[PDB]
């Protein structure tokens, strides 16, 4: 029955790979959150920040970064791994800029960095980076894109997508959000987000504690919204 | 060819002729030696044109990759020594001598030359090509200190005239690029536009 | 708040007794507000039961359907609020002897009404008050 | 107590955790203190080293080294790991400078350096370094910045941080410190108080300060404490602690 | 077994110790004792030889390396040849690219850097064994204690091996002599420390001791029974 | 017998090496996908239903096409399936380029089984936990294959395999005839996803790619909701 939940390349009874859903009950173990949430050219990515003592530098403790100059990206889990991450994925956009001449879509991104974790999994030379990615950017004829990466190498594309202690009532709520078939305008999308943060955690949070991106088709630059449009668009929901 | 890059308060004005060659057969009249390779850096290209947009695309990378891990845009200092590294690395091999132009919020507009064999230096003006040969004089005598944007315009659009009909390596058009905190203006002038 | 709202009640009646709602509405709307996002305990109930006690006594059921409507629509309410505000509705809707405006109040106590709250019963009462409508 | 999952540095744990890296941190937190405080205008760094015994030369098994000429090395774990992750380090540095032309930013060294350091956690046959250790620089272009790595590989900006068996006793009593105004002048000591007081005399006595720096007090390059305020500094100690 | 976590040096205990690295530790607590004084001017290294049979020459821990360096081990008789004939090969190769002497220090950071590989990545077995470096250099004598744990120390003195603490408190009783001494004080002080060390019915004869100096203008030699025999002359008697 | 069911380079006493069997215990609980092989060319299909239809449907495809006639279906994990995909086509890709001729499916079947048997050579490295379905057409003739996480590759008229393949298959040999067209193999198809769905397919619920003399092509939504409505 068990036993089998010792070694990456091991396969279970009934093929269960144990090790693979041990590093997923990892990603959670960061104790975090994040949403994505996309709209008709806009996407936004919001998680949230727990700060133990004023001592730290929160300038340089920020959860989402970015991988290009128009792709963004946010994630979650040990963050180790997660800055392991995002270095391997700067490096394959920049050799796949090199090698074909334009930026990486965000899908085809989403793709080789599953690739490489599912060679990861695949050989038991490597612990398979236990943390969970979502990337964003914008695509001509095609639009916005957000897509969601896991140490497994599984790699989907979302219309609203969550990480963190909290991933199946955020998926549930934006299920709920989803269903309604509303247009979800950039500033609805950012605001459904923050919504769905603060209802899962409810803790309705001063503007502090979040850190936002977003990446529209007029402002293809993935912006890191700053703490003065964060402000304005979290209390303009607190009044709305 | 003849790329002359000198800087300015502010910035730096990089120009070049547009004549491409093999033998005595013009290839390409439209070639653009101004290749950008970040937001607010440019280059020169002079040489052999392979080696140029080869090592072009590689620094392109290399200070993407450096400018995405900072989160800032890099200085000139680490582009240049980025060029003076890979030339010097293949200067058995590479015929290839670059102008690394730019403006960066660390010092301001930088020119720095890695000419054949790879010199890493910066100076006022940086010429270079076979055109470089013949306008030394003519800049030496008409060097001043401090030329605006339109004083680095006629600069450049003298220069690079004297250049062009006088040097039968440097033919087209002429390419100028402006670079400063509001951002990177390029231009180009042909026609009656050229002295 | 509480100071700015007690100092603000002999203003405020004395402003009420003019009408005037619209720009009373909007500082109760927006005092309101910051009090239910500072979870105070008795600032809101006075600022509620104020705008309540002033649309029932200026005599207009637009206005406060208005407010039974945003601070329904509107979120991070205190249920206790809901619940002075709907029982507070009752007592000024059981002594009015007025067919329509008993008829047309009880409709909107009704429509706001999801969400049952411990002061069903008083509603119970007012839902007692319809049966023998 | 997962017994059956910690043997090993690529296995994960039914909670999903991997307890080699837990155990660096237990290992950190039974190993020396080190504090750090950014000044207005560079870093200090501050050692408690132990001299078990007094055989031991003063400055033996120095902790407070500088990877580079504007960046300091503070460091607490083993001090085999703590030579080893500094010489990578300052191989880093060089690679850097070879390369690229010009100083190291903190942030970028210290992302380097976690992801090296997280190249060790991550694999079976070797193990994570079981130290932590801190980076400090003034760059008189970029400003002053400070970072604490962990074997968990975690470099997060910490403007002036402990790690040892006293990291919560040195965060309640640097808390109450403030920080971001005075320099260096009026930082080392607080700095050094704070040290003589995080130590315990009744067990684990025996210890000695060392100090070190960078700023443009010293134009932007680490150095160790003159003797002369090293010296004020301890008699502001034996003041200051009475 | 709860001492599983004692199998190889890339697994941490509990507790979060490397109970191989402390086995390596304890393992040169078993050769014999070797304890080094310096003076201003010069280093000793005093040892006690040991033989398999009293029919067999004494087993040699005084070894030279270079002309200015000079090294004593105790412990593995293999692991510390290994680790002699790195020294020489790196004090030849600073010769011939600097002309100058291995540094004190440096040559014992790059023994710490060696010997770390082994306590860090899977394969060779720890050092186990316990250097003390004498040698003399710009600011004049060190001695360099490397202890099996990969780590090393700047010491006025040590004793490491069997029964080196009675030594370790006798240099302990005796520092507020060793920094003004000459050649035969620090040589007699180091003898008396060896003879703490050997118990009652044992005494350092011309054959149980070497004796290895090294100093500002004397290379480092080493004596021998007849070599030793001048310096044995001026030594005292046993308090007992 | 425990012993022997935890690496790839241990034979058991008995039988055989039982980490393929447990590759082929992941395989059978996979998505359902059937491929059937008409007189004129071939249709294999597959479900996409997922939870959370905040999932973008359109961002993978689980029916993806080797060269202009050659495709492949999966029933099991789904990154390896990515890798699997990859390699077939640089596997064909080179044969093509040695050629300078379209890769026979036969062919293409034995590289690609050879590929995933070499993961099953040594310890360290775990097989596949994917089984593939090869559809083709060449030589006027319509191939269709099944490829195996062990290595080993075999011909099929028309099969199902992932979750509930035992009533796809008992289905499809109560349905099947050698004289089917394609477009009665399409309906064929949907009907067999359909038994044992659980959940009303839709158009993007369901994927189905085809291939025939004009090559392989995937059915595009359109034709999939016109598919789904004629057999209703």
């Amino acid at each position: 029955s068990a036993g089998f939940d010792r070694h990456i390349t091991i396969f279970s009874p009934e093929g269960r790979l144990y090790q693979v859903e041990y590093a997923f009950k990892a990603i959670n173990q960061g104790g975090l959150t994040s949403v994505a949430v996309r709209g008709k050219d806009c996407a936004v990515i919001v998680t949230q920040k727990k700060v133990p003592d004023k001592l730290l530098d929160s300038s340089t403790v920020t959860h989402l970064f970015k991988i290009t100059e128009n792709i963004g990206c946010v994630m979650t889990g040990m963050t180790a791994d997660s800055r392991s991450q995002v270095q391997r994925a700067r490096y394959e956009a920049a050799n796949w800029k090199y090698k074909y001449g334009y930026e990486i879509p965000v899908d085809m991104l989403c793709k080789r960095i599953a690739d490489i974790s599912q060679v990861y999994t695949q050989n038991a030379e490597m612990r398979p980076l236990g943390c969970c990615m979502i990337l964003i950017g914008i695509d001509e004829e095609q639009g916005p894109q957000v897509y969601k990466c896991d140490p497994a190498g599984y790699y989907c594309g979302f219309k609203a997508t969550a990480a963190g202690v909290k991933q199946t009532e955020s998926t549930s709520f934006l299920e709920k959000k989803v269903k309604k078939k509303f247009d979800w305008t950039f500033e609805q999308t950012v605001e459904t987000a923050i919504t769905c943060l603060s209802t899962v955690l409810s803790i309705d949070f001063k503007p502090s504690e979040i850190e936002v991106g977003v990446v529209t088709v007029e402002n293809p630059k993935f912006r890191i919204l700053t703490e003065a449009e964060i402000d304005a668009h979290l209390v303009a929901l607190a009044e709305r | 060819t003849t790329i002359m890059a000198v800087q300015f308060d502010g910035g730096v004005v990089l120009g070049a002729d547009s004549r491409t060659t093999t033998g005595s057969y013009i290839a390409n009249r439209v070639t653009d030696k101004l290749t950008p390779i970040h937001d607010r850096i440019f280059c020169c290209r002079s040489g052999s044109a392979a080696d140029t947009q080869a090592v072009a695309d590689a620094v392109t990378y290399q200070l993407g990759f450096h400018s995405i891990e900072l989160n800032e845009p890099p200085l000139v200092h680490t582009a240049a020594s980025l060029f003076k590294e890979m030339c010097y690395r293949y200067r058995e091999d590479l015929m290839a001598g670059i102008i690394i132009a730019g403006w960066d919020p660390q010092e301001g507009g930088q020119v720095y030359s890695v000419p054949m064999g790879g010199m890493m230096v910066r100076q006022s003006f940086a010429i270079g090509g076979s055109g470089s040969s013949y306008i030394y004089g003519y800049v030496d005598a008409t060097y001043r200190e401090g030329m605006t944007k339109e004083e680095c315009l006629q600069f450049t659009a003298n220069a690079l005239a004297l250049a062009m009909e006088r040097d039968g390596s440097s033919g087209g058009v002429i390419r100028l690029a402006a670079i400063a905190e509001s951002g990177v203006e390029r231009q180009v002038l042909l026609g009656d536009q050229i002295p | 708040y509480s100071a700015t709202v007690d100092q603000r009640l002999p203003e405020c009646a004395k402003l009420a007794k003019e009408g005037r709602l619209q720009e009373v509405i909007e500082t109760l709307l927006s005092l309101e507000k910051q009090t239910r996002t500072a979870s105070d305990m008795v600032s809101t109930s006075r600022i509620l039961v104020a705008v309540v006690k002033m649309c029932y006594e200026a005599k207009e059921w637009d206005l406060l359907n208005e407010n039974i409507m945003l601070l329904s629509k509107r979120r991070s309410q205190l249920k206790q609020a809901v619940a002075k505000m709907v029982q507070q509705c009752c007592t000024y809707v059981e002594e009015i002897t007025d067919l329509p405006i008993k008829l047309r109040l009880i409709d909107t106590l009704r429509m706001v009404t999801e969400g049952k709250i411990y002061v069903e019963i008083e509603r119970a009462r007012l839902t007692k008050t319809l049966a023998t409508i | 107590i997962g017994t059956g999952y910690d043997l090993s540095a690529s296995t994960f744990s039914p909670d999903g955790r991997v307890f080699q890296v837990e155990y660096a941190m237990k290992a950190v937190e039974n190993s020396s203190t080190a504090i750090g405080i950014r000044c207005k205008d560079g870093v200090v760094f501050g050692v408690e080293k132990l001299v078990l015994s007094k055989l031991y030369e003063e400055g033996s098994n120095k902790r407070l080294f500088n990877v580079d000429r504007h960046v300091g090395m503070a460091v607490a774990g083993l001090l085999a790991d703590a030579r080893s992750l500094a010489d990578i380090a300052r191989e880093e540095a060089s690679n850097f400078r070879s390369n690229f032309g010009y100083n190291i930013p903190l942030k970028h060294l210290a992302d380097r350096v976690a992801m090296y350091v997280h190249a060790y956690t991550l694999y079976s046959a070797v193990r994570p370094f079981g130290c932590s250790f801190m980076l400090g620089s003034y760059s008189v272009n970029d400003g002053a910045q400070l970072y604490m790595i962990d074997p968990s590989g975690v470099s997060y900006g910490y403007w002036g941080c402990a790690i040892g068996k006293a990291r919560q006793a040195a965060k309640t009593e640097i808390e109450k410190l403030q920080m971001k105004e005075m320099t260096c002048r009026d930082i080392v000591k607080e700095v050094a108080k704070i040290i003589y007081i995080v130590h315990d005399e009744v067990k684990d006595k025996a210890f000695e300060l060392e100090l070190s720096w960078v700023g443009e007090l010293t134009n932007g390059r680490h150095e160790i404490v003159p003797k002369d305020i090293r010296e004020e500094a301890e008699k502001y100690a034996k003041e200051s602690l009475k | 077994f709860r001492n599983q976590y004692d199998n190889d040096v890339t697994v941490w205990s509990p507790q979060g110790r490397i109970h191989q690295i402390e086995y390596a530790m304890e393992a040169v607590k078993q050769g014999s004792a070797t304890v080094g004084l310096k003076s201003k001017t010069h280093a000793v290294l005093v040892a006690l030889k040991r033989a398999q049979s009293e029919l067999a020459a004494h087993q040699k821990k005084i070894l030279h390396v270079d002309n200015h360096i000079g090294i004593s081990i105790a412990g593995l008789t293999a692991d510390a040849r290994l680790l002699c004939n790195f020294m020489r090969q790196e004090c030849l190769d600073s010769r011939f690219v600097f002309d100058r002497p291995l540094p004190v220090s440096r040559l014992v950071s790059l023994i710490g850097s060696k010997t770390q590989i082994p306590t860090q990545r899977y394969g060779r077995r720890p050092y186990g064994v316990g250097l003390l470096i004498a040698g003399y250099d710009d600011m004049g004598p060190h001695i360099f204690q490397t202890c099996p744990s990969a780590n090393y120390f700047d010491c006025r003195a040590m004793s490491i091996g069997a029964r080196s603490q009675s030594a370790r408190t006798y240099l302990e009783r005796h520092m507020s002599e060793f920094m003004e001494c000459n050649l035969n004080e620090l040589v007699k002080h180091g003898l008396r420390a060896l003879r703490e060390t050997l118990p009652a019915e044992q005494d350092l004869t011309t054959k149980n001791v070497s004796i290895g100096i090294v100093g500002k203008d004397l290379e480092f030699t080493i004596y021998d029974d007849d070599d030793v025999s001048p310096f044995l002359e001026g030594l005292e008697e046993r308090p007992q | 017998e425990r012993g022997y069911s935890f690496s790839l380079t241990t034979f058991s006493p008995s039988g055989k090496l039982v980490q393929i069997e447990y590759a082929l215990a992941a395989v059978a609980g996979g998505a359902p996908s059937v491929g059937i092989k008409a007189a004129n060319g071939v249709v294999l299909a597959t479900e996409k239903k997922q939870k959370s239809i905040l999932y973008d449907e359109r961002s993978v495809h689980k029916v993806e096409p080797i060269t202009k006639h050659i495709g492949l279906v999966y029933s099991g994990m789904g990154p390896d399936y990515r890798v699997l995909v990859h390699r077939a086509r640089k596997l064909a890709q080179q044969y093509y380029l040695v050629y300078q001729e379209p890769i026979p499916t036969a062919q293409l079947v034995q590289r690609v089984a050879s590929v995933m048997q070499e993961y099953t050579q040594s310890g360290g490295v775990r097989p596949f936990g994917v089984s593939l379905l090869i559809c083709g057409w060449n030589e006027g003739r319509p191939y269709l294959f099944q490829s195996d996480p062990s290595g080993a590759y075999f011909a099929w008229k028309a099969t199902a395999m992932g979750k509930n393949y035992v009533n796809g298959k008992t289905f499809l040999e109560k349905r099947y005839n050698e004289d089917l067209e394609l477009e009665d193999a399409i309906h064929t198809a949907i009907l067999t996803l359909k038994e044992s769905f659980e959940g009303q397919m839709t158009e993007d619920n369901i994927e189905v790619g085809i291939c025939n003399e004009a090559g392989f092509r995937r059915l595009t939504p359109t034709e999939v909701k016109d598919y789904l409505a004629a057999i209703a």
